């Protein structure tokens, strides 16, 4: 849930430096817990062991 | 009725309608953008690879 | 060699105050050391 998209917003000038911001504010909502899962404390190793 | 709740800003502009919504974000002296938009102007063409028309070398073709 | 000339530079508006900054950025440069000399210890007498 977007409340406004990603922009940048100028600030003030407070001295020889220029400054701006960057903002996003949001939100988000899993309405069903029970519909989702994970999976936890798995092993791998790609990189393996030769030897 | 009389004008009474009527207001100017900086620049000398009125507005009349007490609903309408003023602009702001004027107090921003040198803005980015203004920045930006400076740099853009008075500074073109720059990044650009200049150097292929100061170079001597007779070959300028590139081969394997 | 000056990295820009005498400018003027807007502030922010922390209050009914318009304020304003004045910079020159920039360096002297002498190329030839051994074209230049100075003299020291110069004595000169007030008027009287």
């Amino acid at each position: 849930k977007q409340l406004t998209p990603m922009m940048k917003m100028d600030l003030a000038t407070l001295g020889p430096v220029i400054r701006w911001m960057i903002l996003m504010y949001g939100v988000p909502v899993m309405y069903a817990p029970k519909k989702f899962m994970k999976y936890t404390n798995i092993k791998a190793d790609v990189p393996g062991y030769i030897g | 009725p009389d004008m009474v709740l009527a207001y100017s800003d900086e620049r000398g502009y009125f507005i009349f309608d007490p609903n309408e919504e003023p602009p702001t974000g004027s107090g921003n002296g040198e803005t980015a953008s203004q920045v930006e938009l400076y740099i853009d102007l008075t500074k073109p063409l720059e990044g650009a690879d200049f150097r292929r028309y100061e170079s001597p070398n007779p070959s300028t073709i590139t081969l394997p």
